[PDB]
């Protein structure tokens, strides 16, 4: 059987992973203890994609925890499912990174790569065959970014036939936190871009405004947009632990995503969103999905494709659905806006639905999409490692740790490739 | 004596085996079990059934059919459904890997290492029936995994076993919708392996059996299994002269030499006329002239072909039911008379009739009519080139902007083969104004 | 209390399942949180209603008695 | 009356094989059951000393 | 009935003989007091193999405790299970160790040898047919190196047809603590290897490394270490004491596993190690085991054969398993690693199968292996004994005694001849 094995890096990767991982153990209905309580026979049957079964009805999670400090950790262990985590997946440095990516990819990472390789590996054969991994941290964080592009380096030689799913977070465009950021993203995305297939983009400020727009809340805490995310990459895992006539396979999908190899960046979205009142005066009907699955509101990932076009895009849908309606939709929305699409591909659209509804609601979907609103994303950046590369701000401390400006000159270099890739095909 | 496999190629091909054999066990009151009550029918395997079962002196009804997948899932659940007791554990042939809509994946990666075991099957299948008239292959162009696995195996079905018919069934891409853009890819490598090899292959699109649904049908929400069954009861008839008998009897082999003209082309249309909804049956009349009127319209055709747009060249109906050739002839000779139809000079008579006195019958949980008197429509016509017309325009844009290439060419394969199907096709579609011009 | 942090941000369950179940006078009661797009194939049991009312099959038995064996010659 | 019998002992052989099977998935858990327990006591043992 | 008389020597065997009795006696489930609670029929039924049984269903060891000191015997006979040691058995001299090999091999011995040959005949006449002998004791230690060699020598005209099993530990390579031991090791080995025919290798930095490695309880007891090593011998010893299609006998293992005469020295290897949380986090089968089993940090005995190459290697499986798992685990490892091993001798394994699982665990392994890492072993002691002999350090209690340097130079000559003999057959 095909399965896959997942990776907690990053600081954020940690509360990412954590609320991820019961976001699935929960509906398929296992106690925090571990013992599965036996309920749906089909979770019963496809939760060997992600677990392996212990003794005692306790299906182990697949994962690795990596991380420098020790304290994040505890908490999550400390946590209602640090139980179901494993000793052994927590792998740990000795030292505080500093949020140093540098520090994270060439000093720190030297004498932890070996043991993660030993971790990794032993759960590979525990495995048969995977279809690849999939890893949680941010381009922005500074320990994930330093371990990632080491880690998603070395998996691609050994494995080059798998899948390397990654999952990040574009820091906030308005006010970066960490000053060297930017400094830590060029770097990371120089190897990204080459080493990865796919790439997941979500932004901070978005998710914001949704609990601004749908949430209403106020005061939500940090976990709950955890929640959200979790929620969203757990709706596209749903087709592969799935039955129902819809090809799971992220093959199936990602040569039905990828027109190009640079192609690799793609944005999330997500189905029905409801603030209070609206709970009651909503009447679920496919359009009304489909009208708030494509709305420039429930946008979560970075910015309005308004700006741009669309060039593919890709909807699951999750519930007791039918050919029909998803099909006249697909016509309404073709004729809708069939100017905003790209004339270069005609029926850019792919479509699959899951029979299985989430546990407690049915008329549910997920959106992936890859349109021409990422120019705004690195030309940002662009301007910002200009700035400060036009008078080397923040330098002396990477080049005491070995850095020079020339690594830089590249890698700026091949973004800039990106950049007019992306504005020549469409543009 | 009369008895055939069919082939069931890819998760698109399943639930059509499943509902077929579902619908086919009802008329002979087939037990979920696999036994027929206390009265006698077993045997050494031979009545009603040895046609299209083997109910072996163990006394167990085996379908005379091969379910071949690559991806688990949709076979796991069948085989713990309703009728798996019935069916052959590795006759389900089943796979581990998806050929990902990949056409050469399907047909290069993985189709060696199954196809021996599948070879292995068909000859125990082989040495068992007496006739075998031929195979039922059920498929489609735009097949995820039943393009590229059906391929090879095609090839090797017909090298082996060169002197019988190959029967082709497949769902024909829909013209304006497309669930996938590598679906262009596949079907033209399909049909360019296909036309040297297969007999007969018989195509059908699925937003026209929509239309029909809320058209005559009255259902606005249909589902797969209002499709499947009447699919599943067109290729239902076309058994039914195995089953049955009537005033006379055809066989598929008259079915190829009357239907296909010349060499390549063998691409008729099917299409039943009988198709209303249950209420209409019933405070309305069903008699020769009318099915026969409706047979022939222009918009009871499951594909998007205009017939006044091209020219006809055959016309096949099977009347399975109690119908009289007294107010048939009469009623065909004034199709002949109608001035619309536009037969080809070249063929007086393009006119084959199979009459059967068996009434189609209502499924359990069914939507169709309730017929006495039903025709099944086989008809060929130069109203087609343009599916292909639509197709290569298609593929000329995505062929010159170079989709996709990386991944096909990454995975061992090169555009020689690509190029061989663009011509191909314009040499198909050249013959078809060729033989369209008189 | 099978809710993970009730009232979460995506929909959520509460209620007992083992209860939400409906069947026909043709089938047993199903899991309606469950039912899946395949198991209509075979959900429904027999009537000796939807049959046709004439069976004309074909008997070849006496047939096969010179299949088994060759036909005369001199 | 061959046919009769041989089908009829089929699904008598067939019924207890399954019997012996629900027997041998019985006796497994009871010690996966025992185990859990065994590592239950461990646990508290460890809490007094 | 072939049955099996032990000999407790050395101040350390002196500790691991309690403690592999106690355990034998927890297996077999008798009461410190010595009357058998009678549960399992085949360990009623083949206790008799190392147990004599006296009146009132008391099973009496057959057994020899040799010391010089007595309060190790007065808290040996004070421990848990002394009642159940005889003082007939308890036999002693009236002098003290000092730790010298000599004065045990030359002076002390010669009024005790008459005692315990005495006594070890009267055991002897006692039994009716006897596999052989086995003795713990250590060669880095003074008493039982000094009575150990004798004895070996006169054991061998008494019985020259029976099993001379000999068990002993390898002193500390970096430090011996003792630091006349090199000489105490370079005499004894020199007298080992023409009695013996059977040599147990354990070092103690390995089982401190394991214990930081699985045990991870950071402070141990030595009798900890006591209950590692009993284990290993335990499970040999259920071969012969329990059913099952596995073939027992040492001499059935033994001309398995020596090739040649001179092969005396070998390493032990022991089946499932559990941490904390593993204990319910292991999925306990077979093909894990063998991983594990086939672990070079499951290394105990001396160190890492990765240096060199895998003459023999043969190990004894115990649960309930079938052959068909452990031959495919069998042929993993020949595909696995097929150039690590000799040229010499293909399929260099040798699989006995015990059906009777253990009281704790179900399943469980010993493995017996000959491999050749043996020569960083008396090399190191090489260069030890010629800078020590280099300026015969220590040397006038010796020449006090009554010997020479010329007994020094065929010893290490003896072991410079093993050194090459080593090397040519696999180098
Ligand atoms: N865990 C967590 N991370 C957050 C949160 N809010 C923002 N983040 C960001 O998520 C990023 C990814 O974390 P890591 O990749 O582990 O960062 P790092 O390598 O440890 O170093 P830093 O990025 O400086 O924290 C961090 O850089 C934070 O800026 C939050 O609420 N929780
Ligand atoms: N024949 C058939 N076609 C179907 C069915 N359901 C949907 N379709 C249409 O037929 C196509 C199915 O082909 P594929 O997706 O290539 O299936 P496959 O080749 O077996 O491989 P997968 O992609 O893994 O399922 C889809 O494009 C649908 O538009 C079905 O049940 N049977
Ligand atoms: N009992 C015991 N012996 C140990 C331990 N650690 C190392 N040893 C060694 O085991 C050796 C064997 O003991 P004996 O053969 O009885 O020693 P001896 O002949 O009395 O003379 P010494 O070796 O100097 O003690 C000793 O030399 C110790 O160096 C331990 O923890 N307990």
């Amino acid at each position: 059987m095909r399965e896959i094995v997942h990776l907690q890096a990053g600081q954020c990767g940690n509360q990412i992973g954590a609320k991820f991982w019961e976001v699935i153990s929960d509906e398929h209905g296992i106690d925090p203890t571990g013992t599965y309580h036996g309920d749906s026979d089909l979770q019963l049957e496809r939760i060997n994609v992600y677990y392996n079964e212990a003794t005692g009805g306790k299906y182990v999670p697949r994962a690795v925890l990596v991380d420098l400090e020790p304290g994040t950790m505890d908490s999550v262990r400390s946590g209602p499912f640090g139980q179901i985590f494993r000793p052994d997946n927590f792998v740990f440095g000795q030292s505080g990174a500093g949020n140093n990516w540098a520090k994270g990819h060439y000093t720190e990472g030297a004498e932890l790569v070996d043991s993660v390789l030993d971790v990794v590996r032993k759960e590979a054969e525990s495995c048969d065959c995977l279809q690849g991994f999939q890893l949680t941290h941010s381009l922005g964080g500074g320990t994930g970014s330093g371990m990632g592009t080491l880690l998603i380096s070395k998996i691609r030689e050994e494995y080059p036939d798998r899948i390397m799913n990654t999952f990040s977070v574009v820091p906030s465009p308005k006010v970066s936190d960490t000053v060297v950021e930017p400094y830590n993203a060029t770097l990371s995305v120089h190897q990204l871009v080459e080493n990865t297939d796919e790439t997941y983009c979500i932004d901070n400020e978005a998710l914001y405004d949704i609990c601004f727009r749908t949430l209403k809340l106020t005061t939500p805490t940090y976990g709950d947009l955890n929640h959200l995310v979790s929620a969203t990459m757990s709706g596209v895992t749903t087709c592969l632990r799935f039955p129902g006539q819809l090809n799971a396979d992220l093959r199936k999908l990602a040569v039905n995503m990828v027109p190009f190899p640079r192609l690799h960046f793609f944005m999330p979205g997500f189905a029905p969103l409801t603030s209070r009142g609206s709970q009651q005066y909503r009447a679920l009907t496919v359009p009304e999905l489909t009208q708030q699955m494509f709305d420039a509101k429930n946008m979560m990932a970075a910015c309005d494709p308004r700006h741009g076009r669309y060039l593919t895009v890709a909807a699951v849908f999750r519930g007791r659905m039918s050919m029909k309606e998803v099909d006249e939709q697909m016509l309404n929305v073709q004729n809708k806006n069939s100017s905003y699409f790209v004339e270069w591909i005609p029926n850019n659209v792919k479509t699959a639905v899951c029979d299985i509804p989430p546990r407690g609601l049915k008329m549910s979907a997920t959106f992936i999409g890859n349109s021409t609103a990422i120019q705004e994303l690195f030309k940002r950046i662009s301007e910002q490692f200009t700035a400060m590369f036009r008078r080397k701000a923040f330098l002396h401390w990477y080049t005491g740790e070995g850095m020079d400006e020339m690594e830089f000159t590249e890698a700026e270099s091949n973004m800039n490739d990106l950049v007019s890739e992306y504005q020549q095909y469409q543009d | 004596m009369r008895e055939c496999i069919s082939i069931h190629v890819g998760q698109a091909g399943v639930q059509i085996g499943n509902a077929c054999w579902e619908l086919y066990c009802l008329e002979h009151g087939i037990q979920p079990d696999g036994q027929m009550p206390s009265d006698k029918t077993i045997g050494g395997g031979d009545d009603s059934f040895n046609t299209f079962f083997s109910e072996t002196g163990a006394g167990k009804h085996v379908p005379r059919a091969v379910f071949v997948d690559l991806e688990p899932t949709v076979v796991d659940e069948v085989r713990t459904g309703t009728y798996r007791q019935l069916f052959h554990p590795e006759q389900l042939i089943t796979g581990k890997e998806d050929a990902a809509n990949n056409y050469a994946r399907g047909h290069y990666t993985i189709g060696k290492e199954i196809v021996d075991l599948v070879l292995d099957r068909i000859r125990k299948l082989a040495d068992l029936c007496t006739g075998l008239q031929g195979f039922l292959i059920f498929h489609s162009f735009g097949g995820g995994t039943g393009s590229g696995f059906a391929s090879l195996l095609m090839e090797r079905l017909s090298v082996d076993y060169g002197k019988k018919s190959k029967l082709e069934f497949a769902i024909y891409p829909a013209p304006q919708v497309s669930t996938a853009v590598v679906e262009p890819y596949n079907s033209i490598l399909t049909t360019h392996t296909t036309l040297e090899h297969s007999d007969c292959a018989f195509m059908v699109d699925n937003e026209a059996i929509y239309d029909i649904c809320r058209r005559n049908l009255d259902i606005e929400r249909p589902t797969y299994t209002n499709l499947n069954r009447l699919i599943g009861q067109i290729v239902s008839s076309i058994t039914a002269s195995l089953r049955f008998d009537g005033a006379l009897n055809v066989d598929l082999t008259e079915f190829q030499t009357n239907l296909v003209p010349y060499p390549r082309i063998h691409f008729p249309l099917a299409t039943y006329a009988p198709v209303i909804s249950a209420e209409k049956a019933y405070h309305e009349q069903l008699s020769v002239a009318e099915i026969t009127n409706a047979c022939f319209e222009p918009a009871n055709q499951m594909v998007k072909c205009d017939p006044r747009h091209g020219k006809y060249m055959a016309c096949c109906m099977l009347y399975r039911g109690d119908v009289v050739p007294k107010d048939v002839n009469a009623a065909i000779a004034t199709i002949k008379t109608k001035r619309t139809i536009q037969f080809v000079d070249w063929c007086p008579t393009g006119f084959k009739v199979g009459i059967n006195y068996q009434p189609p019958t209502v499924v359990p949980g069914g939507d169709l009519a309730k017929v006495q008197r039903a025709v099944c429509m086989l008809s060929n016509t130069t109203a087609i080139a343009e599916a292909w017309a639509r197709l290569d325009h298609k593929f000329d844009l995505m062929y010159a902007k170079r989709a996709f290439v990386h991944w096909y060419v990454g995975e061992g394969m090169e555009e020689g083969e690509f190029s061989e199907a663009r011509e191909d096709l314009a040499a198909l579609e050249k013959d078809y104004e060729e033989v369209g011009v008189d | 209390a099978l809710c993970v942090n009730p009232g979460n941000p995506v929909f959520s369950c509460m209620l007992d399942p083992k209860t939400l179940h409906t069947a026909t006078s043709l089938s047993k009661a199903q899991m309606i949180m469950y039912k899946t797009s395949a198991s209509q194939y075979g959900a429904f049991s027999p009537r000796p209603f939807f049959f046709p009312c004439k069976f004309l099959p074909q008997e070849q038995a006496f047939t096969e008695h010179l299949k088994t064996t060759g036909f005369y010659q001199n | 009356r061959r046919q009769r019998e041989m089908k009829q002992d089929f699904e008598d052989q067939m019924a207890l094989k399954e019997l012996i099977l629900q027997a041998a998935k019985e006796e497994e858990e009871t010690f996966k059951k025992a185990m859990l327990a065994k590592f239950a006591e461990d646990d508290r043992i460890e809490l007094m000393n």
